């Protein structure tokens, strides 16, 4: 198909925003360390809402590319309007690149005059520090996209893959309305905070990533589409069903009732199935081809995802998911490690899986890179996947003597919260190490195109 | 165990799960006028969050465990800092000295706020300390 190189730009400035956020990690964990680093010029709390907010952008850029990619193919007919996908790819990309700039060259309480924030208060809160006009422009785009992919699928063949991937897309569009609801109760507000971020991350994304997963599958292995689509709905299912009431697990320690600490903490274990059903997912359709395919790095990428999104959504899920583990870990580095192996592992790469499916079939060059690409790519798998093995050891380690020493002795044996920072200064030393190491990686991996 | 299956295992078995959290909310949002102390909520603690909000506290902050892990707990600094009665007084003090600026310490930014200001901050940290938060924190550090 044709229309499915409306998807490049969007892998494209995806991957630009990807290396901003490296970058202002790399600010961030020196700050750590480096208290004073850029300061009052770029205070950390603004490198931070960078960081972040340019990996919730990159990754749905990320998202949209894929569907504007995969989506003409198995509704088996053109874009329903790629004028559509190139107006919306460049408001989404102001849009963004503004509120980045409204961050770094304004004072947040200033922004939020400027904005007008008091009108209708959404500021202010973790992945949501963006302005209330910015939240009704992602609202826009992402009604756009929805339109416009949304009508390809209706006149078109309704495969579940495509099906799937409505759902997830269309999910993750309304969750994000509950960004706009803005409690004066504290506790009503951390509520249905959880309701955008982790029925995004856990629940609905998880639907958008399985459908990425098992269309790549289906090209690069030659399997029958009756077994992966099969195998999907397996997968999903076991999302929904420990995802929806695990949300009770940052449901803990918030304000609501104590019963969810039984349901948070029992429907929490369940939560890594999905994904342990991803690595055999994975490993057997790619283990049974009926093809060799001449992109040996879609594979790598394909097992890795799987098994990285195992592992720190997982296995570092499972390891504080518990309530009297959770008691202890709350709010640490702990929490920090698990983080950024869980968003890695899932989103990054998946979103890096299919791009490197696409890409050579974007710029018309083949199903396949030459073999110097090809080395380069699976070059910066390996740098970024082990650097951020690395970056959550080094950070689980922190989190586990910081539990040790501000965490578990009672008053006056525990001690301070800026006295145990101290103590994990090699750690945090470390951990810059393997962010560059990382960022190397990704250069490594940039550079093979 | 077909394809069929499989997908309604996905459809019912998740409009269960839908319901059955909504229905749990539902209970639970009516639990918190009391767990939350809502007759404590004036328009002091409520002002007080937005400055909390338009500030980005959160940014370098926890509060009840949730925001950035470079700079310590709040939801329990009354506790640490003068308690109830002396809070109010040490925030002011503490807000209009910084930055501490001691080389190669974690800074924290100047934020030119008026003492009407800083006090619903004050309000609005000490409400949320008596939130009934399950016993979190372990201890008075945070
Ligand atoms: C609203 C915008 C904010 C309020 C209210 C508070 N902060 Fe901060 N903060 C930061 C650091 C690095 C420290 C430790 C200072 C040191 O020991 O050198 C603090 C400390 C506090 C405290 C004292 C807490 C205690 O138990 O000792 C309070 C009560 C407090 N802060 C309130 C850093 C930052 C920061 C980094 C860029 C931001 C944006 C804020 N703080 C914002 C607020
Ligand atoms: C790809 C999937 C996942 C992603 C991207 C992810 C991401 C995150 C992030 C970013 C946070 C902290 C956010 C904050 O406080 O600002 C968090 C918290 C947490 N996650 Fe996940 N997560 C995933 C899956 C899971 C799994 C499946 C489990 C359980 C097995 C798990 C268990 C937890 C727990 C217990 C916390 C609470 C830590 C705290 O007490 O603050 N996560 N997650
Ligand atoms: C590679 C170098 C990186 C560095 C040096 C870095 C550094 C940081 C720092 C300092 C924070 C804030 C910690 C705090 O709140 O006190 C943070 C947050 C975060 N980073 Fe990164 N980061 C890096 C890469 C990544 C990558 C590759 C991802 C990909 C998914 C990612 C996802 C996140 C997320 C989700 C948070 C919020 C975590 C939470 O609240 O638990 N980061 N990062
Ligand atoms: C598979 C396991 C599922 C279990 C689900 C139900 C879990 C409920 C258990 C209580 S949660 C939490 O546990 C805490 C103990 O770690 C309890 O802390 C107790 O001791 C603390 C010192 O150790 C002390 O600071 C507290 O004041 C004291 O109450 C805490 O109350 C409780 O909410
Ligand atoms: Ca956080
Ligand atoms: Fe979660
Ligand atoms: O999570």
């Amino acid at each position: 198909f044709a229309s499915q190189a409306v998807a490049k730009p969007y892998f494209v400035f995806a991957l630009i925003l990807f290396v901003g956020q490296i970058l202002f990690g790399l600010i961030m964990g020196l700050q750590y360390v480096v208290g004073d680093f850029l300061f009052p010029a770029i205070p950390f709390n603004v490198a931070r809402m960078v960081h972040t907010n340019l990996l919730i952008v990159w990754l749905l850029f990320g998202f949209m590319g894929a569907a504007y990619y995969l989506v003409p193919e198995e509704s088996d007919c053109e874009l329903y309007s790629p004028k559509l996908a190139w107006i919306l790819f460049w408001v989404f990309a102001a849009a963004g690149v503004l509120t980045i700039l409204g961050y770094l060259l304004v004072p947040y309480a200033g922004l939020a005059r400027l904005t007008g924030n008091e009108l209708w208060p959404t500021m202010g809160r973790e992945f949501l520090e963006q302005p209330t006009i910015s939240k009704a422009g992602i609202v826009i785009v992402a009604l756009g996209f929805l339109f416009n992919v949304g009508m390809t699928v209706l006149r078109g063949r309704k495969t579940a893959i495509s099906m799937v991937l409505m759902t997830g897309l269309i999910g993750l569009a309304l969750l994000f309305l509950f960004s706009f609801y803005n409690p004066e109760n504290l506790t009503r507000d951390k509520f249905y905070w959880w309701w955008v971020v982790h029925l995004w991350v856990e629940g609905v994304w998880e639907l958008i990533m399985g459908a990425i997963l098992a269309f790549v599958l289906v090209k690069i292995t030659g399997v029958d589409r009756e077994v992966i689509e099969k195998w999907l709905y397996v997968i999903i299912a076991m999302a929904l069903i420990s995802g929806i009431i695990g949300t009770g697990h940052h449901y803990f320690w918030i304000g609501v009732p104590g019963y969810w600490l039984w349901l948070g903490s029992v429907f929490s274990a369940l939560e890594p199935l999905p994904f342990f059903a991803m690595v055999l997912f994975a490993f057997n359709t790619i283990n049974r081809r009926r093809r060799d395919y001449p992109n040996r790095a879609v594979a790598l990428w394909a097992m890795g995802t799987t098994v990285m999104a195992f592992l720190g959504a997982g296995v570092w899920g499972f390891m504080h998911t518990l309530a009297p583990v959770n008691y202890y870990t709350h709010g640490t580095q702990l929490t920090a490690a698990h983080g950024h192996m869980a968003f890695y592992g899932a989103y990054a790469m998946i979103v890096m899986t299919i791009i490197s499916y696409a890409m050579p079939r974007l710029r018309g060059i083949g199903e396949a890179m030459d073999n110097r690409s090809q080395v380069l790519e699976m070059w910066g798998f390996w740098l970024m996947t082990v650097a951020m093995v690395f970056i959550t050891l080094f950070l689980s380690a922190a989190g586990v003597l910081q539990v040790w020493l501000q965490r578990m002795p009672a008053d006056g044996a525990a001690m301070t919260f800026m006295a145990t920072q101290d103590q994990l200064a090699i750690f945090y030393w470390l951990r810059e190490g393997a962010g560059v190491v990382f960022l190397i990686g990704l250069v490594a991996y940039l550079l093979s195109f | 165990f077909t394809k069929g299956m499989a997908r309604n295992i996905y459809f019912g078995g998740s409009v269960f799960f839908i319901l059955l959290f909504l229905a749990l909310t539902y209970h639970t949002e009516k639990t918190l006028p009391e767990r939350t102390n809502e007759a404590a909520m004036s328009a002091a603690v409520v002002r007080g969050k937005l400055v909390w909000e338009q500030n980005n506290c959160v940014g370098c902050h926890t509060l009840l465990g949730e925001g950035a892990y470079f700079a310590p707990e709040l939801g329990n600094v009354v506790g640490r800092r003068g308690g109830e009665e002396g809070f109010n007084t040490f925030l002011q003090a503490w807000m209009k000295i910084q930055p501490l600026n001691v080389p190669g310490r974690r800074a924290m930014p100047q934020f030119h706020l008026s003492e009407g200001q800083v006090d619903d901050l004050a309000e609005f940290l000490k409400w949320s300390s008596k939130i009934d938060t399950n016993q979190w924190p372990p201890n008075k550090e945070g």
